[PDB]
């Protein structure tokens, strides 16, 4: 099947813009993937964030957007929280069947 | 308010199959897909699949396809997850999570996850 795969770790400062990927080994993460973003906080509290490349989810912070840049689906954090440090999730749409990245553990130091 | 309601932490012998719940509040059951995933610590998340709880219609990750059944009870508003012929490889955490049948593709609400731990 397709691999989707973000980075595993990245590390951010207070009030940073930072940007998480999304790749695909099938070629380029188009619009017709619906990516979505989820985030997990400590003790494994799931929240999705965004849907269909760039819809964000009633009552998610509008810090967080979605977005393609290049052949990669991508999430913004503009102004990075303290509180955002956590794992995020990217899933791909191929076929109707849902295909999750490995996750990105966002460290905020501060 | 969402709610999504897991069931209980399982502890069972491999070759036992157990079932799983997420009971739905506060919102049309009918209106929305019911989504599992396996999280396996070094795994991150692993989609086994999706319902329709309106005529229950499934799709599957094809690895699952003889591992995973299920089903919802509309009257209760309660989505199940069987798991089948269990060994160490399905100890993990299972997640139910909504997404809507209308045209958005964001996930909200997840439930809290019920451990299994499959062993000797």
């Amino acid at each position: 099947q397709a691999v989707v795969t973000q980075e595993s770790a990245l590390t951010t400062s207070p009030g940073e813009t930072v940007t998480l990927t999304c790749r695909s080994s099938t070629g380029a993460v188009t619009t017709s993937n619906y990516a979505n973003w989820v985030q997990e906080k400590p003790d494994h509290l799931f929240t999705g964030l965004i849907g269909g490349t760039n819809n964000r989810a009633p009552g998610v912070p509008a810090r967080f957007s979605g977005s393609l840049i290049g052949n990669k689906a991508a999430l913004t954090i503009t102004g990075a929280q303290t509180e955002d440090e956590a794992i995020y999730f990217c899933a791909l749409w191929y076929s109707n069947h849902l295909v999750f990245g490995g996750g990105t553990k966002l460290t905020v130091l501060g | 308010e969402v709610q999504l309601q897991q069931s209980g932490a399982e502890l069972v012998k491999p070759g036992a199959s157990v079932k799983l719940s997420c009971k739905a509040s506060g919102y049309t059951f009918t209106s929305y897909w019911m989504h599992w995933v396996k999280q396996r610590p070094g795994r991150g998340l692993e989609w086994i699949g999706r319902i329709d709880p309106n005529g229950g219609g499934t799709k599957y990750n094809e690895k699952f396809k003889s591992k995973a059944t299920l089903t919802v009870d509309k009257p209760s508003s309660t989505a199940y997850m069987q798991l089948s012929s269990l060994t160490s490889e399905d100890s993990a955490v299972y997640y139910c999570a909504r997404m809507w049948y209308y045209g958005t593709y964001y996930f909200d609400y997840w439930g809290q996850g019920t451990t299994l731990t499959v062993s000797s």
